[PDB]
C-alpha cells in the first residue's frame, strides 16, 4: 500500500516493522520468560550489594572485567595465521607504507629535478 | 659540573641514615634544592658549548633535559610515597635509592663528553628502571613487561656498541668535540649502510619507532607510578638526544637512509592516534599518545633542519611535562577505584572539580593548544615537514584532527556525564595531589613565557 | 489492569518514607550557622591601567625603532603642511559640468 | 498568591471553531468529547489577534502622525 | 548583522523563558499581546534581517544584492543568491506567524 | 522568580477541573477515588486520551507502562506528585 | 520508569501504544487545536472500527497494517516534551545531581554548620542499619528457589518493618537539586 | 512588580510595557518615513539608465554600410 | 540582461565578448578623437592614498569629497554636493562604458554583415 521501509547496516528495522514479533509461538513466550527470569536474577543480585549499608567500595562486575579481558589479553591466543589473516596483514601493514614512499619520493625527485634546472622560484625562501 | 652530581649521591646515605619516619620529607627537600642548583645551567653560549672538563660538558640541548630530570625526581617522590606507605622502611629506602641513581646516571648520561661513556650510563640506566618495574608493579604482567623492556633494548644497542668501537679504531677518537670538527662524508656502500643502521636502531628503539614500539605500552602499563613517569618523561628522550648527536656523522648517507623511518613515523603517528580512540584501559591511551608525539619528534630529526631541531627540542620537554602530569591524573583515580578501566568512574567532574580543572589543563595541553610550548614545537616540526615536502601537511593534519579527538575523548569519558551509582568511596583530593599537579602544569606556562630556553643550540 | 495490591502497598510505604526524607532537607531557620566609594571604579579600572599603559608606551615601547607605526596622513590638494609650512596647490581648474 | 482556578462550567464550544468541528463531526456521526478543555484557547482575552500585515503595520499610525507634523514644521520653517 | 541577529536570539530566549523552557514553535501560541515588547522587538528584527529599507540591515544587504547584480559573476551563484534572500523572509514569516499569531497552544499554567 | 511551589491540592484540583471538562464523565458523580473502568464505565482508549490529557495540563509524559496502571484520579495524583518531588 | 516490565507486551497493549503514538503524531502534523481535534475524533473512528473483531490473526494482520502505515506517515520532527529522553532539557540537570553519601566526607567544620539537618541524617542511617537485616530476611524467605522471575519487589508486612531495598529509592538526589 | 500566574486566562500587563512597546514600534515607523521623504533615490535610483538603442551612429562612429 | 540570451541563445558571432574588447581601432570610424584627459595629478592621488581602483577619471571629485569629510567632521551630513558630484562623475562614466559597449556590437555586426555581402557579391 504505502512505501517501503528497507533497513540497513547504520539504520536498523523498527520493532513494530519486524514479521518476528507478529508471528509468535509458545516456544518463544517460554524464551521471552526466561530471558526475564535472568534479568531478574541480574537485577537482584546487583541490588543486594547496592543497598547494603556495610558496603563500601566498587561493586566489581565480571561482565566489564570479560569484555576487558576479551578485548586485550585474549586476542593472540585466539589467533591463527589464515589466507583471510595473512592478506588484511600484509595489505593494512605494508601498502600505505610503499603508497606513501612512492608519492613522497615522486614529489621530492621533481623538486630536485626543478631545483638542478634552476627554475624552482626560491627567492626569499630564507628559513627551512 | 660535580657541583650536580655529587649531591646526588650525598642524598643516597642520607637517605639511608634518615629515621623511618623522615625518609620522603628529607628526599624530597634536598632533591627540590638540587633542581635549584641545576637551574643554573640554563645560562649557556651562542658560539659552543660548556666544557667543563675532559669528561662532561653542557649544551643547549642537554641542560633543559637536565633540568627536566632534575625537577622529576621530586614529583616522583611525592607521587610514590601514597602507595608505599604499607611497606617496610629498607624497602622504602631501597626504592628511594633506586629512583636516586636513576637520576644519576641521567644526569651522567647527558653530560658525558664521550660516545662509549654515553653508551655505558645509557645502559646503566636500564637496571634501576627494570628493578622498580619488576618489584614494585602491581599486577602479574610486570615480570613480562620487563622482558619486554630489556631486550627490545639491548637487543638495539648491542650493535651500536660494535658500530662505537668500530669508529674509534678508524677515526682515533669518540669525543664528540673531536667528531665535530673532524667530520667526514659516508660514501655510498653496503659497510656505510649497515654502520648507518648500527648507529641508528638502538635510538630508534628507543623513541620507540613505529612497528618497536610493542614494548612502550607493556612496561609503561604495569610500571608503578614514578616508573611511568620516568619512562615518559625522560627516558624516552634519550632515543632523541642520542639520534641529535650520533646524526653529524651519519651524512650524507641519511639523505636516502631515513625514507622507510619517515615513512613510518609518519604513518604510525596516524595510527597510534587512531588506536587511542578505542582503549579500554586509561594508561595504554596516554602511552599510545606518547607514541604518536615521539613519532614526529623522529621525523623532526631525520629531516635535519636548525626549524625541525628546535621544535624536536621543544616537543621532547613538553611532552615530558605534559605525559607526567597525565600519568599521575591516571593514577589518582586508580588509586581511588583500584581499576585502569576508563569507563568505570565517570561523572568525576561532580565529585572532584579542581581535579577536573586539571584534567582539562592536562588535555589541552596534549591537543598543543597555542601558545602552548606543546604547539609551539608541533608548529616547528610541522612547517620543517612542510618545506621537506608539501604533501605532508596531509598527514601531519590527520594527525592533529585525531589528536583532539582523543583527548577530548578521554575527558568527556572521566569527568563528563553522571557519576557511577554503585562507587561510593570517592574521597576528596588531598593537598598532595593538588600540589603535584600544580608542580606539573605551572612550569608549562612558565617556559611559554619564555621560550628560547628549551629551542636548543639551533 | 492496574496495580496489584502488592504494588500498590509498596508505593504507599515507598511514597511516605520518600515525603519524610524530602521534608528532613528543609532548613530550620538557624542552619547556616556562619562563624566569625562611589566613582572608585573609574579610577582603579581605568585611570591606573591607562597611567600604566602610557608610561610603558611612551618611555619603553617608543625607546625602539619601528615598534608604534602609524600611516602616514592624507595630503589633499589646498592643505599647509604644519612643520614646513608648505602649501599644497589647487586643483587643475575643474571643467566646472555644473 | 493565593489564587485559584475558575469556575470550570464558564467553558463553552458556542462561538469558537471548536463548534465547527462539532457540527463537522456530527454529521459523520462522532462527536468530540475534549472541546470545553480547549475552550480557554479562544474564550477570555485571546479571543482576537492581529493578521500578519496588521501585526507588521503596528505602530505605524503614531509614526505617520509623528511624520506629518514634522514635515509640516520643516516645509514652514524654511520660511524664515 | 551582529545587531539584529543578537536581539532576535534575545527575543527567542525571552520567550522561552517564559514558556517554562519551550522551545517547539509548535506549542507557542498567540504572544503578540501576552508579550508585546518582545512582540516589537522581533518584529523589528526581522524587518531588519529583510533587507526592509533604511534600516540596519537595509546598508548592507541591499548593496550586496545589487553589487552581486552588477559583476562578472557566476550565474547559478547568482540565482541562488536571489533564492536564498527570499527564502530568508520566508523563514522569518514562519517565525512570526507561529509564534505570535493566532491562538494559544501552551500549557494552561501561565 | 520560577514557577510556584507546587502542592497536592493544587495537583488533585487540576486533575479533577480535566476530568470534568471530559464530556464522558458526569461531574457530579465523579470523584476522587473513582474508578475509571468500573465506577464511570470507560474503556482503555478513553484512558490513554485522559493520561494524554494529564500530560498536556501537566506539561511532562507519562511513560506507557506507569501510564497502563492509573485508574483513578488518587493515583494519577500520586503519580504526579512523586515525579515532582512534592511531599506537601 | 517505575513499574516492574513484564516478559512481552500482550495484543491490547501494543495497540494502545500504537493509539497513543499516531494521536501525538498526528498533533504534530495539525499545529492548530480545532484541527487536531478533528483528526483525532476521526482517528479514533478508525480505531474501534475494529474493535469487536474476534479473529486474532486478522487483529494481528490490521495491526502490522496499521504500524506500516505510521512509519509511512510519522513526523520526521514529532514534538517532545522538554524532559522527555528527546527533549531539550533531557538530562540538564544530571550534572547538580550529587549523591547522599559524598556528605559522609564533609570537614567538620562544613558539619559545624547544619547541625539539625546531620542529626536528621544520623537518624536516618539508624534506621537503614537496624532495618536492613529484616529486609534482607524477608527477600529471603519470598523468593521462589529457582530466584527471582520478576523485577517486582515486595512491600513490608510485619509490624515496623520497611519495603525492601527502600535506601536509593527514597534518598533520591531530586529533580531540581540545587 | 509582582505578577502572579492566572491559569487560563489573559496574563496580566503592566502600562509601561505596553507603552515603551507601542513607542518604539512608532519611532522605527517615524524613522522609515523621514527617511525615504528625505533619501527616496536611496530606493528608486537617482540617475536615469540610458537604452542604448536611441543613440544615433553619427556618436557612435560607424559609417553607413560602404565602406 | 537581454544582451545574455541574445549572445548564449542566438548567434554569437556579432555579439561583443567582454574579455576581449574593443576588436576595433579606436579611430577607425570615427575621423578624429578627443584624448580622455585627467584632471587629478599622480601626486595627488599618491598624497591622498585613495585606492588603487578609486584613481579613475572622477577622482578629483572623490578628492574633493574626502577633503570636505575631514573638514566636516562632526557633521557627516555636510558633504552631499561634493558626493553627488562624484556620483554624477561615475554615472558618466558607467555611461561611457555602455556606449563603448553599444558601439563594439554595432561595429561587429555591421562589419561581419558587410563582409558577408561583399563575398555574396563575389559569388556570383
Ligand atoms: C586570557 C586572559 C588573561 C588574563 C590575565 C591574567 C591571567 C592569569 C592566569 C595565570 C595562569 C593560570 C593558572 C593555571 C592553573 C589554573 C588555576 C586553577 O587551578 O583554578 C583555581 C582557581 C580557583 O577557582 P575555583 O572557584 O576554585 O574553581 C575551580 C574549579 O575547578 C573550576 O574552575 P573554572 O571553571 O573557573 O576553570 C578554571 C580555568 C583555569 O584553567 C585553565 O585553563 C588555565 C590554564 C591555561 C591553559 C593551559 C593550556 C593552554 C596553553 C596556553 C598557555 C598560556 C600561558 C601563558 C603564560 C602564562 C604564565 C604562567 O579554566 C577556565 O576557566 C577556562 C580555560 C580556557 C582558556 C582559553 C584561553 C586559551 C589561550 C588564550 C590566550 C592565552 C595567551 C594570552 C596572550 C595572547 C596574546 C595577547 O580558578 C580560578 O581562579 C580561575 C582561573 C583563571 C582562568 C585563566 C584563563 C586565562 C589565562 C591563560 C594564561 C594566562 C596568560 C597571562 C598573560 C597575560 C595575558
Ligand atoms: C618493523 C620496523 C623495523 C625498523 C625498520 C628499519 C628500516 C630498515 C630498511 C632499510 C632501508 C634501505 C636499506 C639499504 C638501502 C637500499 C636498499 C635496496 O633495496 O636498494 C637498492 C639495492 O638494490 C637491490 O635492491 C639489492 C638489495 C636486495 C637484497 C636486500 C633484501 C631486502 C628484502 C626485504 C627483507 C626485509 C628486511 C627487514 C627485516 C625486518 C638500490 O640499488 P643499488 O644502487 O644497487 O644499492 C645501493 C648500495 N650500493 C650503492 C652500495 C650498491
Ligand atoms: C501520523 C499518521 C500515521 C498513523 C496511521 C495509523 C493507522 C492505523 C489506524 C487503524 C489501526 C487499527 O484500527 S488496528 C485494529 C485492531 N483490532 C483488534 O485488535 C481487535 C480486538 N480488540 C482489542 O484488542 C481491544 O478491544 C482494543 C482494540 C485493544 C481496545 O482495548 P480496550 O478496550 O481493552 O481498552
Ligand atoms: N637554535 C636557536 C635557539 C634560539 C631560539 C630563539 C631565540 O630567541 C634564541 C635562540 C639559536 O638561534
Amino acid at each position: 500500500s504505502f512505501p517501503k521501509y528497507k533497513p540497513s547496516r547504520l539504520a536498523t528495522l523498527p520493532a513494530t516493522l519486524d514479521p518476528a514479533e507478529y508471528d509468535i509461538s509458545p516456544e518463544t513466550r517460554k524464551a521471552q520468560a526466561e530471558r526475564l527470569a535472568i534479568r531478574s536474577r541480574l537485577k537482584r543480585e546487583y541490588l543486594l550489594q547496592y543497598n547494603d549499608p556495610n558496603r563500601l567500595g566498587v561493586i566489581e562486575d565480571p561482565a566489564l572485567i570479560r569484555w576487558t579481558y576479551a578485548r586485550s589479553a585474549n586476542i593472540y591466543p585466539n589467533f591463527r595465521p589464515t589466507p583471510k589473516t595473512s592478506l588484511l596483514g600484509a595489505l593494512f601493514g605494508i601498502g600505505p607504507l610503499f603508497f606513501w614512499y612512492y608519492v613522497f619520493k615522486t614529489d621530492r625527485d621533481k623538486k630536485e629535478k626543478l631545483i638542478q634546472e634552476g627554475k624552482l622560484d626560491q627567492t626569499f625562501n630564507i628559513s627551512y | 659540573m660535580l657541583k650536580i652530581i655529587i649531591p646526588t649521591t650525598m642524598l643516597l646515605p642520607m637517605t639511608w641514615m634518615s629515621k623511618h619516619n623522615m625518609i620522603w620529607i628529607n628526599a624530597t627537600v634536598h632533591s627540590l634544592l638540587i633542581s635549584l642548583i641545576s637551574l643554573s645551567l640554563l645560562n649557556q653560549l651562542g658560539e659552543n658549548s660548556l666544557n667543563f672538563s675532559l669528561t662532561f660538558f653542557s649544551d643547549s640541548l642537554s641542560a633543559p633535559l637536565l633540568v627536566l630530570t632534575t625537577w622529576l625526581l621530586p614529583l616522583m617522590l611525592m607521587a610514590s610515597q601514597s602507595h608505599l606507605s604499607k611497606e617496610t622502611t629498607t624497602r622504602k629506602k631501597l626504592y628511594i635509592t633506586m629512583l636516586i641513581l636513576l637520576q644519576l646516571f641521567l644526569i651522567m648520561t647527558f653530560t658525558a663528553t664521550e660516545l662509549i661513556l654515553f653508551y655505558i650510563l645509557f645502559e646503566a640506566t636500564l637496571v634501576p628502571t627494570l628493578i622498580i618495574i619488576t618489584r614494585w608493579g602491581n599486577q602479574t604482567e610486570r615480570l613480562n613487561a620487563g622482558l619486554y623492556f630489556l631486550f627490545y633494548t639491548l637487543a638495539g644497542s648491542l650493535p651500536l656498541l660494535v658500530a662505537l668501537v668500530y669508529i674509534q679504531n678508524t677515526t682515533g677518537s669518540l669525543n664528540f668535540l673531536i667528531i665535530h670538527y673532524w667530520s667526514h662524508p659516508l660514501s655510498n656502500s653496503w659497510s656505510n649502510i649497515f654502520m648507518w643502521l648500527a648507529c641508528i636502531m638502538a635510538f630508534m628503539v628507543k623513541m620507540p619507532l613505529y612497528g618497536l614500539h610493542l614494548w612502550l605500552p607493556k612496561a609503561h602499563v604495569e610500571a608503578p607510578i614514578a616508573g611511568s613517569m620516568v619512562l615518559a618523561a625522560v627516558l624516552l628522550k634519550l632515543g632523541g638526544y642520542g639520534m641529535m648527536r650520533i646524526t653529524t656523522i651519519l651524512n650524507p648517507l641519511t639523505n636516502y637512509m631515513a625514507y622507510p623511518f619517515l615513512m613510518l613515523s609518519m604513518w604510525g603517528m596516524i595510527m597510534t592516534s587512531s588506536i587511542c580512540l578505542r582503549q579500554t584501559d586509561l594508561k595504554s591511551l596516554i602511552a599510545y599518545s606518547s607514541v604518536s608525539h615521539m613519532a614526529l619528534v623522529i621525523v623532526a630529526i631525520m629531516i635535519q633542519t636548525p626549524w625541525s631541531f628546535m621544535g624536536a627540542t621543544a616537543l621532547m620537554i613538553a611532552h615530558g611535562l605534559t605525559s607526567s602530569m597525565l600519568f599521575c591524573l591516571a593514577n589518582t583515580n586508580y588509586e581511588r577505584v583500584h581499576s585502569r578501566t576508563m569507563i568505570l568512574a565517570r561523572g568525576l567532574q561532580t565529585l572532584l572539580p579542581l581535579m577536573a580543572t586539571w584534567w582539562l589543563v592536562a588535555s589541552l595541553t596534549n591537543l598543543a593548544l597555542p601558545p602552548s610550548i606543546n604547539l609551539i614545537g608541533e608548529l616547528f616540526i610541522i612547517t620543517a615537514s612542510f618545506s621537506w615536502s608539501n604533501i605532508t601537511i596531509i598527514l601531519m593534519g590527520m594527525n592533529m584532527m585525531i589528536t583532539a579527538l582523543y583527548s577530548l575523548y578521554m575527558l568527556i569519558t572521566t569527568q563528563r556525564g553522571k557519576y557511577t551509582h554503585h562507587i561510593n568511596n570517592i574521597k576528596p583530593s588531598f593537598t598532595r595531589e593538588n600540589a603535584l599537579m600544580a608542580l606539573h602544569i605551572l612550569p608549562l606556562l612558565l617556559l611559554t613565557l619564555n621560550p628560547k630556553m628549551i629551542l636548543g643550540p639551533l | 489492569s492496574g496495580y496489584t495490591p502488592d504494588e500498590k502497598l509498596r508505593l504507599q510505604q515507598l511514597r511516605e518514607l520518600r515525603r519524610r526524607w524530602l521534608k528532613d532537607q528543609e532548613l530550620s531557620p538557624r542552619e547556616p550557622v556562619l562563624p566569625p566609594r562611589h566613582s572608585i571604579f573609574a579610577v582603579t579600572h581605568v585611570l591606573i591601567p591607562v597611567w600604566i599603559i602610557h608610561y610603558y608606551l611612551k618611555y619603553h615601547v617608543t625607546a625602539k625603532p619601528y615598534t608604534v607605526v602609524e600611516r602616514k596622513p592624507r595630503i589633499f590638494p589646498g592643505d599647509t603642511i604644519l612643520e614646513t609650512g608648505e602649501v599644497i596647490p589647487l586643483m587643475k581648474e575643474f571643467p566646472d559640468q555644473h | 498568591s493565593k489564587m485559584e482556578l475558575p469556575d470550570y462550567k464558564q467553558w463553552k464550544i458556542e462561538g469558537t471553531p471548536l463548534e465547527t468541528v462539532q457540527e463537522k463531526l456530527a454529521a459523520r456521526g462522532l462527536r468530540d468529547p475534549w472541546g470545553r478543555n480547549e475552550a480557554w484557547r479562544y474564550s477570555g482575552g485571546f479571543a482576537n489577534n492581529v493578521s500578519f500585515v496588521g501585526a507588521l503595520l503596528k505602530g505605524f499610525k503614531w509614526g505617520f502622525a509623528a511624520f506629518v507634523v514634522a514635515v509640516g514644521a520643516e516645509y514652514y520653517l524654511e520660511s524664515q | 548583522h551582529a545587531f539584529f541577529k543578537a536581539m532576535l536570539f534575545m527575543c527567542s530566549g525571552s520567550i522561552i523563558h517564559s514558556l517554562n523552557d519551550e522551545q517547539d514553535i509548535r506549542k507557542m501560541g498567540g504572544l503578540y499581546k501576552a508579550m508585546p515588547f518582545t512582540t516589537t522587538a522581533l518584529i523589528i528584527g526581522s524587518l531588519a534581517l529583510t533587507g526592509m529599507p533604511y534600516l540596519t540591515g537595509f546598508y548592507s544587504k541591499d548593496l550586496i544584492i545589487e553589487a552581486v547584480n552588477m559583476s562578472y559573476t557566476n550565474a547559478w551563484a547568482l540565482l541562488m543568491t536571489l533564492i536564498a534572500t527570499s527564502l530568508t523572509a520566508a523563514y522569518s514569516t514562519r517565525i512570526i506567524f507561529f509564534a505570535f499569531l493566532g491562538k494559544p497552544r501552551f500549557p494552561p499554567l501561565v | 522568580s520560577d514557577a510556584p511551589p507546587l502542592t497536592l491540592e493544587a495537583i488533585k484540583d487540576r486533575v479533577l477541573y480535566v476530568l470534568k471538562l471530559y464530556d464522558k464523565i458526569d461531574p457530579e458523580k465523579l470523584s476522587v477515588n473513582s474508578h475509571f473502568m468500573k465506577d464511570l464505565g470507560l474503556d482503555s482508549l478513553d484512558q490513554v486520551e485522559i493520561i494524554m490529557a494529564m500530560e498536556d495540563e501537566f506539561g511532562f509524559e507519562i511513560p506507557d507502562i506507569d501510564a497502563e496502571k492509573l485508574m483513578c484520579p488518587q493515583e494519577i495524583v500520586d503519580y504526579i506528585a512523586d515525579k515532582k518531588d512534592v511531599y506537601e | 520508569a517505575f513499574s516492574a516490565p513484564a516478559a512481552y507486551l500482550t495484543h491490547q497493549q501494543k495497540v494502545l501504544r500504537l493509539y497513543k503514538r499516531a494521536l501525538r503524531h498526528l498533533e504534530s502534523w495539525c499545529v492548530h487545536r480545532d484541527k487536531y481535534r478533528y483528526f483525532a475524533c476521526l482517528m479514533r473512528a478508525r480505531f474501534d472500527e475494529h474493535k469487536n473483531e474476534k479473529d486474532m490473526v486478522k487483529a494481528t494482520q490490521l495491526l502490522r497494517q496499521a504500524e506500516e502505515e505510521f512509519w509511512y506517515g510519522q513526523h520526521p520532527q514529532p514534538y517532545i516534551f522538554p524532559e522527555s529522553p528527546g527533549g531539550t532539557s533531557y538530562e540538564r540537570y544530571e550534572c547538580y545531581k550529587v549523591p547522599e553519601w559524598c556528605l559522609d566526607d564533609w570537614h567538620p567544620s562544613e558539619k559545624a554548620m547544619y547541625p539539625d539537618y546531620f542529626a536528621k541524617r544520623e537518624q536516618w542511617k539508624r534506621l537503614r542499619r537496624e532495618s536492613w537485616e529484616r529486609e534482607v530476611k524477608q527477600l529471603q524467605e519470598e523468593t521462589p528457589p529457582g530466584g527471582p522471575r520478576t523485577e517486582a519487589l515486595p512491600p513490608a508486612r510485619k509490624e515496623g518493618d520497611l519495603p525492601p531495598l527502600w535506601w536509593h529509592i527514597v534518598t533520591r538526589p531530586r529533580e531540581r537539586p540545587m | 512588580v509582582h505578577i502572579e500566574p492566572r491559569y487560563r486566562q489573559f496574563p496580566q500587563l503592566t502600562r509601561s510595557q505596553l507603552i515603551q512597546a507601542e513607542f518604539f514600534s512608532a519611532t522605527m515607523w517615524f524613522w522609515i518615513l523621514w527617511r525615504f521623504w528625505h533619501d527616496s533615490d536611496a530606493v528608486l535610483g537617482h540617475f536615469p539608465y540610458p537604452d542604448p538603442s536611441q543613440w544615433t551612429d553619427e556618436e557612435l562612429g560607424i559609417l553607413p554600410d560602404d565602406e | 540582461g537581454a544582451h545574455l540570451a541574445r549572445r548564449y541563445l542566438g548567434d554569437a558571432s556579432k555579439e561583443p565578448d567582454p574579455l576581449r574588447m574593443p576588436t576595433f581601432p579606436p579611430d577607425y570610424g570615427f575621423p578624429e578623437r578627443k584624448e580622455r584627459e585627467m584632471v587629478a595629478t599622480q601626486q595627488e592621488m599618491n598624497d591622498a592614498q585613495l585606492m588603487l581602483q578609486q584613481r579613475d577619471y572622477c577622482a578629483h571629485y572623490l578628492i574633493q569629497l574626502l577633503k570636505c569629510k575631514r573638514d566636516s567632521f562632526p557633521n557627516f551630513l555636510a558633504c552631499k554636493h561634493e558626493q553627488h558630484d562624484w556620483d554624477y562623475c561615475e554615472h558618466l562614466d558607467y555611461v561611457k562604458r555602455m556606449k563603448e559597449f553599444e558601439r563594439e556590437r554595432r561595429l561587429l555586426q555591421r562589419k561581419k554583415r558587410r563582409e558577408q555581402r561583399e563575398a555574396e557579391m563575389a559569388r556570383g
